[PDB]
């Protein structure tokens, strides 16, 4: 196998302003993705898994959805504190890999 | 809390949770490798396949494995497919 | 008197109920009826 | 003022006709000789039970009610008005003025929400009767071309209505007279075209007791048994133990993996505080089955022996855990007793348990050579023989491997589907308990008849210091019949002895109905240092 | 086949599991503080999913529940009050993402009585004539029986339907039509 | 006696059971219970 | 006679129904067997 | 049907007004609907177009287009219906 | 077809515009027929994949067929399509 | 139905219709999963008639012969009820 493609290879915007993100996959992986967050220096964070349950003490409004390769990465609010690296996590099989990175921009 | 050191092969120590809980996976984000609570289902990458070998103490909640490594533990207790499956919580680095 | 069941008329336990619960409501009357009838012989017999 | 009801109020109780009969019927009636309120041509009445409301006049003074909680806007107060043409209902939400009373417009300001509206058709006695009861409003009526007079008169049903509101309150829309309707049993007789023509208040003297026992309505001279007399309890009581901590019950449901049912998993569970309202809220549209108890009954016990057992099986076998069902999970894997007491709460667990590639986390024995015992477990791995050969050795023809796994996946149905199980184990053979619900204790009250409650032991009595001395093991005392007459006290654990409230039997002598309605008393097998004389209705 | 007098549909919508609650002797938020069955009701209660109907892709907000209420409602009583307690009345905010338990549901309680008197609400069973002084089979809207009726001097009142023996057995009845 | 009852304590299964299934084992107990005392007045009018 | 049960045999119903509903079937049996006798002993006390 | 003359005001008609959500909606000339706004029946959800009722009077006043559902919170029965 | 943004879920819907004719109404909801509308229409979209078939022309059906989004507030319609003869 | 030479072909799948016999099941694990039924008690239940079907497929589609599935046999082959009782033997 699979390959996980951020298809925004990049992406940025400002204080309120709503980003969508997307990537895509070789086969079928149904709802076994996560999308991370990677802000820099920071190690890894978790927002929601299957794209529905967001994580606890999450702010809701990263969110998203969509089955197969199809995911949609969705804010409301883009702040200070949503600005970093997101990536789509495949879950489905094994190897499990991962994607390159939609470095957001100020 | 939960505390995941990369102590270091590679040592991971674990805290602030029940180790023998959960699954552990190394990840460098080109993901490395993955094993469940018991070592049950050990799965490695494309690359490494007679290089690193994963594993884990259970009793000193201890992850061992012969760009940075990190840490992640495993939201459930086995390998990939599971409606709950995800690297809810992270190390730092190495 | 109705012994427990939901009446002590027997067409309506009938015809409101299901044959399963039906004859459990009819089986308190039986029984209720039958140990009236019994107790009346037994006096009976030793007024006799 | 004041004045005396005499025999009046009295209403048709149902819809059935009856003719030559003496019936009994348990109703919220007006008391015979009751202290009825006479205002006069007004205040803010209460409605207590129901309401006997009467009107001597010749000039339709009187036009209607208002009853309700507040009167105010803040609730909702059921309005009747009698307008030459008709009659209005309406229950809403009425700010009504101060003094209501021909200029309709003087009785409320504003009508807000209106959830029920409906509309219908010598001085002269009006009698209704006001009733409130599962959410209907009921009304009887009578009409009699006439100080209440003295003469017996019955009501006719004029209207449920669905109005469901509470009404603790109301007052006349302008002689009226109110008395209060109370649970009483009367004997009614019914005359030959129908009509109830007397009444008999069982429980106004005991004479009338002697008429309601002999279903008569004259009593010859004798003397007849006629009730017992029981000092009824004064106060309640709640003894608990003193535990406070809540029960590992998250622990236990929200476990990250299960056992498997072969290796099934036992939880001892104890000196705690079980609130199993914690429950349902696992997964949706659960199984929650009980042996012995119901799950409403839960939260008020107290339980000895508290075990949670776990496991996962697939769904079709979720009917297999149950007292003498048959199968391989009930027959190698996981037995109940056939005298099982407590409860079987499965739950699907797909969201937890099955794998996209399957799950082999879960096993179950699929062969043994006899039955398990209840309770049982096993969790050997020998080979085993379907066939006579020696199979000592390895698994191959007629030797198979005893153990199975589930393998469950997301895109099975339902039937195979992971199922997280668990099974509570309580022993309700009283005993001194370590787990509770969630109740709180009063104090103890000795040397007076009280309703009690020892760790879930209910009862009626009286509590005394008891001289027995119970073995650590023993929390309660029985006797002959095997009914509770003593008691450890779960806190302070002194032994208390139960002694049933006084009671006993009455006789009433009559010279005869014809003679005389003089009676005398006599309480048996009582002396009169000890005669129940408790003023207020509690004796 | 029965006949039926205070025949009674009363509708609202709740979150799924609360189902439970809607019967007799149930405990909860829903039977405490909105909607309590009587003990001894006589009725049917019909519930089914309403996904396609109610749920809403942003929180659903037409359908509320009284929260906290200082006692528990009684039989067939409602409270419509909306005083602050914290303000009693919340929101569903009921959405196709949610789960099944945390679904709507459309909730109808059809309650009736049963007890003679004059009947209403009578299913479809059609009529026959009213043969007199002889032995048959008879149903006077849902009164099954076998005898013999004849005309009688009964003295009813308009709001009797039946009139009882003292065995409690219907010995005179009002032809329904 | 619980004459096929859970208790002989009618206070115990009115705590323990919903009226539908307290219902059953009521009426069991009151059922032994009366039958027990109608066993001893059919007796004590034979002894008398 | 079953007494209004599914049959006569105890072992019948001890081995086709469920050990919850199969003791209560039983226990109806012993009841109906116990009334039976109560009813013989009784008819033996008053010829006596 | 229900008739809705547009003139702003819809001459409500021939079904329970107070029971669907509407949408005003302009005839650009020779263009699209361009739907204006959307309330609900009790009015709580109101939608407003970024160029820009009395249920007793049926008659949605905005200073039309009928709805299947009750109001938006049917959105899976979305859809305009009668104009 | 009909094309937008993101997934819209089921909310769009295929109205038809035709000669001087107010807003028809088939297919609602994408994914359910209309009452009276035969089975020469149809169509289904998941996501922005909307595609509506067809079986058969009329003197009608000649029209400019639209999508109408109802997934959130201010709504989209969508394009047309005017089917000369 | 298990010794069978050529089996027939999923599409052109077998019915037979065993009856008026004695069926010893446990005649397999010597060769199994049962729906509406646990494999225990096949043998002390009884049936009209069992209707014993037979084909052969490929191992990534012996998921789809069984209640639920959807896949292409489940679907354009061999419909097998979401609900039913017995026993999917596959080998
Ligand atoms: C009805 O209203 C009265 C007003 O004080 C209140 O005290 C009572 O609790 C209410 N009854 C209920 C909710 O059953
Ligand atoms: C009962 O009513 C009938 C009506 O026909 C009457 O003839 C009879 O005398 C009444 N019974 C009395 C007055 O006792
Ligand atoms: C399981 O966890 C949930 C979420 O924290 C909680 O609401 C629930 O009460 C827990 N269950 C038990 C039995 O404690
Ligand atoms: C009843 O009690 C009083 C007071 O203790 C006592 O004097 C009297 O003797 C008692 N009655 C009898 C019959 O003993």
């Amino acid at each position: 196998d699979i390959q996980m493609t951020q298809s925004p290879s990049s992406l940025s915007a400002s204080v309120g302003d709503r980003v969508t993100i997307t990537c895509r996959a070789s086969q079928g992986i149904s709802s076994y993705l996560v999308w991370y967050q990677q802000k820099p220096g920071k190690a890894p964070k978790f927002l929601i898994y299957a794209a529905s349950t967001l994580q606890s003490g999450v702010p809701s409004r990263f969110s998203g959805s969509g089955s197969g390769t199809d995911f949609t990465l969705t804010i409301s609010s883009l702040q200070p504190e949503d600005f970093a690296t997101y990536y789509c996590q495949q879950l489905y099989s094994y190897p499990i890999t991962f994607g390159q990175g939609t470095r957001l921009e100020i | 809390e939960v505390q995941l050191v990369e102590s270091g092969r590679l040592s991971c120590a674990a805290s602030g949770f029940t180790f023998d809980d959960y699954a552990m996976h190394w990840v460098r984000l080109e993901w490395v490798s993955g094993i469940s609570w018991n070592s049950g289902d050990i799965g490695y990458a494309d690359s490494v396949k007679g290089r690193f070998t994963i594993s884990r103490d259970n009793a000193k909640n201890s992850l061992h494995l012969q760009a940075l490594y990190y840490c992640a533990k495993d939201k459930t207790y086995d390998s990939p497919g599971y409606f709950l499956n995800s690297f809810d919580y992270w190390g730092q680095g190495t | 008197s109705k012994f427990g069941a939901i009446s002590s008329v027997l067409n309506d336990i009938f015809s409101r109920l299901d044959p399963p619960e039906a004859e459990v409501q009819i089986d308190r009357l039986i029984t209720g009826r039958l140990q009236s009838l019994q107790t009346y012989v037994t006096q009976q017999l030793i007024r006799a | 003022a004041y004045t005396n009801s005499f025999t009046r109020g009295v209403y048709y109780p149902d819809k059935v006709f009856r003719s030559s009969v003496l019936h009994s019927t348990q109703d919220l009636f007006l008391p015979f000789f009751s202290n009825v309120t006479w205002f006069h041509v007004n205040p803010v009445l209460p409605f207590n039970d129901g309401v006997y409301f009467a009107s001597i006049e010749k000039s339709n003074i009187i036009r209607g009610w208002i009853f309700g909680t507040t009167l105010d806007s803040k609730t909702q107060s059921l309005l009747i008005v009698n307008n030459a043409t008709n009659v209005v209902i309406k229950v809403c939400e009425f700010q009504f003025c101060n003094d209501p009373f021909e200029s309709e417009f003087r009785v409320y300001s504003s009508a807000n929400n209106c959830t029920f509206e409906y509309v219908s058709q010598f001085k002269n006695l009006r009698e209704f009767v006001f009733k409130n009861i599962d959410g209907y409003f009921k009304i009887y009526s009578k009409h009699t071309p006439i100080d209440l007079p003295q003469g017996f008169s019955a009501l006719e049903p004029l209207v449920d209505l669905p109005i469901g509101i509470n009404i603790t309150r109301f007052q006349t829309l302008l002689a009226y007279y109110v008395g209060y309707l109370q649970p009483r049993t009367f004997l009614l007789k019914y005359n030959e075209n129908g009509t109830i023509t007397d009444a008999v208040d069982c429980a106004l003297d005991p004479l009338s007791e002697t008429k309601c026992t002999l279903k008569s309505f004259t009593v010859e001279k004798g003397i007849y048994q006629t009730s017992n007399f029981r000092v009824q309890p004064t106060e309640s009581i709640v003894r608990f133990p003193n535990i406070t901590n809540l029960c590992p019950f998250d622990e236990v449901f929200n476990a990250t993996r299960f056992a498997s049912v072969y290796a099934w998993n036992r939880k001892r569970i104890s000196n705690c505080v079980a609130d199993y309202s914690v429950l349902y809220n696992l997964a949706p549209f659960f199984t929650f089955k009980c042996y012995g108890v119901s799950p409403t009954k839960l939260n008020d016990l107290c339980f000895t022996n508290v075990y949670a057992d776990s496991f996962v099986i697939r769904g079709d076998e979720v009917r297999q855990i149950a007292p003498g069902q048959t199968g391989n999970i009930a027959d190698y894997n996981y037995k109940l007793p056939d005298d099982f007491t407590g409860c079987v709460i499965a739950w699907n667990s797909n969201k937890l348990d099955s794998k996209v590639s399957g799950n082999y986390n879960y096993l179950y024995r699929l062969f043994r050579k006899s039955n398990l015992k209840p309770f049982e477990r096993d969790i050997s791995t020998e080979i085993y023989q379907a066939g006579n050969k020696p199979c000592n050795g390895v698994a191959g023809f007629n030797c198979y491997f005893p153990l199975r796994s589930y393998s469950f996946r997301p895109t099975y149905g339902v039937g195979h589907q992971p199922y997280r199980v668990v099974v509570l184990s309580f022993e309700l053979l009283h005993a001194p308990a370590t787990v509770c619900g969630p109740k709180k204790s009063t104090n103890l009250v000795k040397n007076k008849c009280v309703n009690f409650n020892f760790n879930g032991l209910k009862g009626t009595g009286v509590l005394t210091e008891s001289n027995k001395k119970f073995l650590p093991f023993q929390q309660f005392g029985r006797d002959i019949a095997d009914t509770t007459d003593a008691v450890r006290d779960p806190q302070t654990l002194e032994i208390l002895d139960i002694t049933p409230c006084s009671f006993g039997g009455v006789s009433v002598i009559t010279p005869g109905t014809n003679t005389s309605n003089q009676v005398a008393v006599l309480y048996q097998g009582v002396n009169c240092t000890e005669v129940p004389v408790a003023i207020h209705a509690d004796q």
